[PDB]
């Protein structure tokens, strides 16, 4: 499914060792600091822990081989999704997080027609509660959209 | 009832239709690094 050639990847492997001196499997924004500042770079700590989070996909603060290495497939065709669930929830709660509430929910109902309340929400949130915790969390709303 | 079928529907389907919008957007998230 749209992966990178072996030697591509090998490549990195190679570089990770080389570049990566923590010893983890992932790249840390400490090990940016050092690269960046030996090539005549010395960003603030605000802006590493800031192009660090947002380069590696969850935005942990760190980008993972896998985190890494997808970001650059991503200039290519990968999925028709392209993780645009996600903006679904960025949407539905500005907080900028990944869960929808009974009362965000009820803010995308106000996109469409239909006035709902407490309760009109809580039997949405019923529906995709798989987890009976009365909010709908990733896994809910693409149960109800996908239902894989 | 059903009140939350078609109104639940048109809430993750509003959100689904406004994914698109933001796609063809310039991104600079990968920021440095990803240009090597
Ligand atoms: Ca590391
Ligand atoms: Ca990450
Ligand atoms: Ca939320
Ligand atoms: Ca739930």
């Amino acid at each position: 499914a749209d992966q990178l050639t072996e030697e591509q990847i090998a490549e990195f492997k190679e570089a990770f060792s080389l570049f990566d001196k923590d010893g983890d499997g992932t790249i840390t924004t400490k090990e940016l600091g050092t690269v960046m500042r030996s090539l005549g770079q010395n960003p603030t700590e605000a802006e590493l822990q800031d192009m660090i989070n947002e380069v590696d996909a969850d935005g942990n603060g760190t980008i993972d081989f896998p985190e890494f290495l997808t970001m650059m497939a991503r200039k290519m065709k990968d999925t028709d999704s392209e993780e645009e669930i996600r903006e679904a929830f960025r949407v539905f709660d500005k907080d900028g997080n990944g869960y929808i509430s009974a009362a965000e929910l009820r803010h995308v109902m106000t996109n469409l027609g239909e006035k709902l309340t407490d309760e009109e929400v809580d039997e949405m949130i019923r529906e995709a509660d798989i987890d009976g915790d009365g909010q709908v969390n990733y896994e809910e709303f693409v149960q109800m959209m996908t239902a894989k | 009832g059903s009140r939350a079928k078609a109104n639940w529907l048109r809430a993750f389907n509003k959100v689904r239709m406004q994914l698109q919008e933001a796609r063809g957007e310039g991104e600079m998230s990968k920021s440095l690094w990803f240009k090597g």
